[PDB]
């Protein structure tokens, strides 16, 4: 469906803090 | 209408067909 | 009881609600009375819980005429700081009664106008369409967080690529709502020594005194010095209250009045021509007379008296696009789904069975052809064997009310005779039972609305006569013993059925014959008209607006016609048939193996046949057009046909499309589901049996007077009319098109200009599969409002909405097409969305927007100078010199052995940590994990201060006194490290305070600020004081106080695309919506 | 793509799709490309639906 389909482009790149 | 529905229900029971020669006269013809 | 209508009445009070339909003063829909018998019929709506001996409205009818008491605006001010302040004059004193002094404005600190969709207000049917606002200092971003970004990794941001979407629907939302017409509701006189002698308006409800103060700033009076009594000084005072009412009334109050009140001129606007918009709906009941007078074709007069009067609204007037495009909408329901089609024609069948005067009686085959008969003794007779396929039942005749039912829907199915009543394997002319069973498909042929019948009766006989005569082709794989049911498509004509001259009567001396018979004496089309044109419109696609397209010709009608007429049609081709299967028979040419002699037999019973007595020829040549004229115009789903032709091949439609793009532009070939049929449409399978028996049998009562029967038939379909909730239903789908086209124009790349207003707030390129999300949020918020449960704009939404304009097209055989396009009218919601998007250019700031960017950067100091409105002397742009725009390839490189670290400007240089910089907003979007890492420790501490580039934001405040310390790095931070890829936290601020008395001068620290002028949502400061000394000051905003101030103003003006005022004239209605009455008379 | 993990496959198909914040050599190819080739750039929509 296109609400995973846009979900997982947008969560393929995302960044986190540090350790 | 309850009382009415039977007043239609003896006019649509006396309209019936005077005329029943809807079966087969051929049996009668070669009588005749 | 009554004497207009002749109703008998019972109770005085039911006489006083009864004359009140025909307008005389003392739930219905429509209320019908006859004329010759005692019935009345009246209409009431579906949705009721206890229905009880009445009619049901089933349509999905629009909520138009909806009213509204109570304030006629859409700002409000709310205090956001309360203080209270020493007070030198306290009340006023009449005699020993105190009455307190009540301020039309909130008595604050910092007053601001927010936006609440109507905030006070009396209403029989809310819209349900609020755009409802809190104030600035709590969270607004569920506004912003609505359309689009329903999968957002932060769900307290908003899409930064969807604000255009998101405002676009807001303001759908505001030109949706405020869609009443005000009523008027009874005033009160003053004699307040500061409002002497002017009636004024009072709401309905518990207590009328309420809303006095909030409604008219002139009423308090100038009792102390403060912010606004010696704005009450500055104001005028014969302008208050009721300006000019009617001159026509009813008991003692007038039609309509014109009253000074609070307002503001974007609602008084959309309403004003949301009233003008109704009002050219308004028609009259001699209009209605004449409507239904003429639509139903004679054989009934009604009427429709009433009284003089002008504030009677009955809209039911629209324009024959109008009429069309719903049409357009209607056929692309469809989409080859035979569900949305069946009830239709199943229920259009049971009403022309139940209408009509024919019984189709079983007796007259019986009474002729006799079962019993047995020529041969070997075999069955001819006369016992077409009875065993005739086989007179009573079962049902469906197969031929069908059948005349899809006269009138020609563009979307096709009546074709089933396969399987054609004769099995070919058949062959030696066989008995084929000859009947090409009899009886011949013969329930001509009534299919399949164009290449004529070709299927030929090709029937001429692939049975295979091995006793040749006839030429053309082809070699398309020989003559090709089945008949094959030939459905005009391609497939054969030459030699084409030009007859090919077919030698020496090779073929019965073909010729038939082929000529084709050719003479099949059906000719004709047309007869039908409804109203000039009122009620007309859907007519393709053809002019009042003709009704039959295959079959007629006559006018009477009785007492003789039955053998060879000059009706039907009739004609009965006997021809009938005399081409006598000479086929009379030789033996044909037919070996017969061992007796049935060629007496076969040529009585064909004789039979065709002197067989039956008045459906009749019937179907002189009653039946009539009664298609009779019910075509009421109907939901109005005729769609398309033309037709006896045997022209050059014009045979074969393809039918509905067109969504423009004209003057080359997109992508969007070719519509109807077009992917082998026919002109949906097919649809028919019985030739029953077809047949219907033909050959059926007769009238023997007392049957058309207008006794017509009249009485009539009237109870007419009291159950649904024409006028349709005619009121298509103004909505219209619109709703053209404002679909309006809109998403705006969000999209579409080559269609219209005005485009706003462009500074930031959006993207959108898709179709981002547009379709956008209409379908669209189309949702036009049914919630208009109450509908049922179809609108969900056609549209089946791939790439982008579209410009409805059109609708065939194609003939060859290659001429027919373009219709209805031209597009004058639509209302779309330019009073535009009109509030011209207004939303100037105000931005009232809904929660502010313009330009944000710099980011250590302001410490002690002034007071609140970051809504900065001095030129912290901002830059791209023009001051010394600035380092930069593009998207910013990286980071890390000094080495304590050097700084710099970063790419975007002309290749590297620059450090250090000065007057520039971001657009997607970078800190790109790398907001790295970035913040590396800016963070630089922005807090150092030198370094950024604009960044984003067009709109929304915003929320903090306010703190300026006699303490404060720091904005708490909530800089907070805002900094939330910014995710997708969203964006609303940008906080803070803004100081404003005090009457002097204060303390205490250092503060400031980060967030904005670059343009921002401060105009906020109404004004320190309300009660005299002056402001420290803090930004405000007075009462004069320049919306215009009929105030302006001793030279006439009161309509408005200053609308620059600001909108808040007190102007606003003319309240007192209208009636009566039912529909008639009284039908019967005619001699 | 259709399968367990799409989430993984978008960094594998797109590599100017990243962001560009380095001065690595990842970062050092990537900031030195063209935009507007990703994705779908041709299509034939010969029916609607
Ligand atoms: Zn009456």
């Amino acid at each position: 469906p296109m609400s995973t389909r846009i979900a997982e482009a947008t969560s393929a790149i995302v960044s986190k803090h540090p350790a | 209408e309850i009382q009415r529905h039977i007043t239609e229900f003896i006019s649509s029971w006396q309209n019936h067909p005077i005329v029943q020669v809807s079966a087969d006269v051929e049996n009668r013809k070669t009588a005749q | 009881q009554c004497h207009v209508c002749s109703a008998v009445l019972f109770s005085p009070l039911d006489l006083d609600a009864h004359v009140a339909s025909h307008g005389l003063h003392g739930r219905h829909i429509t209320e019908f009375i006859s004329s010759w018998q005692n019935h009345p019929i009246v209409q009431v709506s579906a949705d009721v819980e206890n229905r009880k001996t009445a009619q049901l409205l089933h349509a999905d009818t629009p909520r138009l005429v909806t009213w509204d008491a109570g304030l006629c605006t859409s700002f409000k001010i709310v205090p956001i700081v309360p203080a209270q302040v020493p007070q030198d004059v306290l009340a006023y004193t009449f005699f020993t009664s105190s009455y307190a002094i009540q301020s039309p404005f909130p008595e604050a600190a910092v007053s601001r106008i927010v936006v609440h969709t109507r905030w006070a207000s009396n209403v029989d049917f809310d819209r349900d369409s609020s755009v409802i606002m809190a104030p600035p200092t709590e969270n607004n971003i569920h506004l912003f967080k609505q359309l689009l970004n329903t999968e957002t990794l932060s769900v307290r941001g908003a899409n930064p690529l969807m604000f255009r979407a998101n405002v676009l629907h807001m303001l759908l939302e505001f030109v949706l709502d405020n869609l009443y017409l005000n009523r008027h509701t009874g005033f009160s006189q003053d004699h307040t020594p500061f409002t002497e002698g002017a009636n004024l308006r009072s709401l309905p409800g518990p207590d009328a005194e309420k809303w006095y103060s909030i409604m008219y700033p002139t009423r308090m009076g100038t009792p102390n010095v403060s912010k606004i009594c010696n704005f009450v000084a500055s104001c005028v005072r014969n302008r208050v209250g009721r300006f000019d009412r009617a001159q026509m009334m009813n008991g003692a109050m007038s039609e309509w009045v014109d009253v000074f009140e609070t307002s503001d001129a974007l609602t008084v606007s959309i309403r004003g021509r949301w009233m003008a918009r109704l009002a050219r709906m308004n028609i009259n009941p001699t209009e209605i007379e004449w409507a239904l007078t003429e639509c139903a074709q004679g054989y009934v007069t009604v009427t429709s008296p009433y009284a003089p009067s002008v504030n009677r609204l009955m809209p039911y007037r629209i324009s024959n696009a109008e009429r069309q495009i719903s049409q357009i909408i209607r056929v692309m329901n469809i989409g080859n789904n035979a569900t949305v089609i069946q009830p239709v024609l199943q229920d259009i069948s049971v009403l022309l069975q139940r209408i009509s005067p024919l019984q189709i009686d079983p007796t007259i085959i019986s009474n002729t052809m006799s079962t019993v008969s047995e020529s041969t003794t070997q075999t069955l007779s001819p006369a016992s064997s077409i009875l065993g396929k005739l086989r007179p039942s009573n079962s049902d005749f469906s197969s031929f009310r069908v059948a005349l039912a899809g006269w009138l829907y020609n563009g979307v199915v096709t009546t074709v005779i089933d396969d399987s009543s054609y004769p099995k394997d070919g058949g062959s002319v030696t066989s008995l039972e084929n000859l009947w069973d090409f009899f009886i498909l011949a013969l329930a042929l001509p009534l299919t609305t399949d164009p290449c019948a004529p070709v299927k009766a030929f090709m029937t006989l001429a692939n049975m006569m295979v091995g006793f005569e040749t006839i030429p082709m053309d082809n070699q794989i398309y020989t003559q013993s090709r089945r008949a049911s094959a030939f459905s498509t005009p391609h497939t004509w054969p030459r030699c059925f084409m030009n007859i001259q090919l077919i030698s009567p020496i090779d073929a001396p019965i073909l010729r014959q038939w082929a000529e018979i084709i050719h003479r004496y099949w059906p000719n089309p004709s047309q007869i008209r039908y409804g109203t044109p000039n009122v009620f419109g007309s859907a007519n696609l393709f053809t002019p607006p009042e003709v009704l397209l039959l295959p079959i010709d007629h006559q006018p009608a009477n009785v007492t016609t003789p039955t053998l007429d060879f000059t009706n049609e039907l009739t004609n081709w009965r006997a021809r048939v009938c005399e081409l299967m006598k000479n086929l028979v009379d030789n033996q040419r044909y037919q070996p193996g017969w061992t007796q002699s049935l060629v007496s037999s076969m040529r009585g019973t064909l004789g039979k046949l065709k002197l067989i007595k039956s008045m459906t020829p009749m019937y179907l040549q002189q009653l039946a057009p009539v009664e298609l004229a009779v019910i075509a115009p009421m109907l939901p789903f109005p005729p769609f046909q398309v033309p037709y032709v006896r045997l022209d091949r050059d014009r045979v439609p074969t393809m039918v499309g509905v067109t969504r793009q423009s004209r003057d532009t080359i997109t992508q070939p969007a070719l519509s589901l109807s077009t992917t049929n082998t026919t002109v449409g949906v097919p649809l399978a028919l019985d030739a049996r029953a077809i047949t028996v219907a033909l050959l049998s059926g007769k009238y009562p023997p007392d049957l007077v058309t207008n006794v029967w017509y009249a009485d038939a009539i009237y109870p379909m007419y009291a159950d009319t649904e024409v006028f909730s349709n005619l009121q239903r298509d103004v909505i789908t219209c619109e709703a098109v053209q404002t679909l086209v309006t809109l998403v124009a705006q969000i999209s790349e579409t080559q269609y200009p219209v005005d485009r207003y706003l462009d500074w707030i930031p959006s993207l390129r959108a898709s179709a599969a981002t547009a379709a999300t956008f209409a379908e949020w669209v189309n949702t918020s036009m049914k919630t409002a208009f109450d509908l449960s049922d179809m609108l704009l969900e056609p549209l939404l089946s791939g790439d909405p982008r579209m410009t304009q409805l059109a609708i097209q065939y194609q003939q055989y060859n290659g001429r097409t027919f373009n219709v396009i209805p031209e597009m009218p004058g639509s209302v919601i779309a330019d009073c969305v535009q009109l509030t998007a011209e207004v939303f250019n100037h105000e931005y700031n009232l809904f929660g927007i502010a313009r330009g960017d944000i710099i980011i950067g250590r302001v410490q100091s002690t002034h007071l100078w609140s970051p809504l409105a900065p001095p030129p002397d912290l901002v830059f742009d791209r023009d001051t010199p010394g600035v380092h725009i930069f593009g998207r390839d910013c990286r980071i490189s890390f000094g080495m052995n304590g050097a700084a670290p710099m970063i790419r400007d975007e002309t290749g240089m590297m620059v450090p940590f250090e000065g007057n910089w520039i971001f657009p907003l997607a970078l800190w979007q790109m790398n907001t994990r790295y970035f913040n890492q590396q800016f963070d420790a630089w922005i807090k501490t150092g030198e370094l201060r950024i604009r960044i580039e984003m067009g709109a934001y929304p915003y929320m405040l903090h306010y703190y006194d300026p006699r303490q310390y404060a720091n904005a790095w708490n909530l800089t931070s907070a805002w900094l490290e939330e910014i995710t890829p997708t969203s964006i936290p609303s940008v906080p601020f803070m803004v100081p305070i404003s005090s009457d008395h002097d204060i303390s001068s205490a250092p503060a620290v400031q980060y967030i600020i904005s670059t343009e002028y921002n401060d105009r949502s906020l109404f004004c400061t320190n309300s009660s004081s005299p002056q402001t000394i420290a803090g930004p000051d405000k007075h009462i905003p004069v320049e919306r106080y215009n009929i105030l101030t302006n001793p030279d103003a006439p009161p309509t003006q408005i200053q609308l695309p620059e600001v909108v005022d808040l007190y102007n004239v606003v003319t309240r209605y007192a209208y009636e919506t009566p039912p529909i009455t008639a009284v039908v008379m019967g005619v001699p």
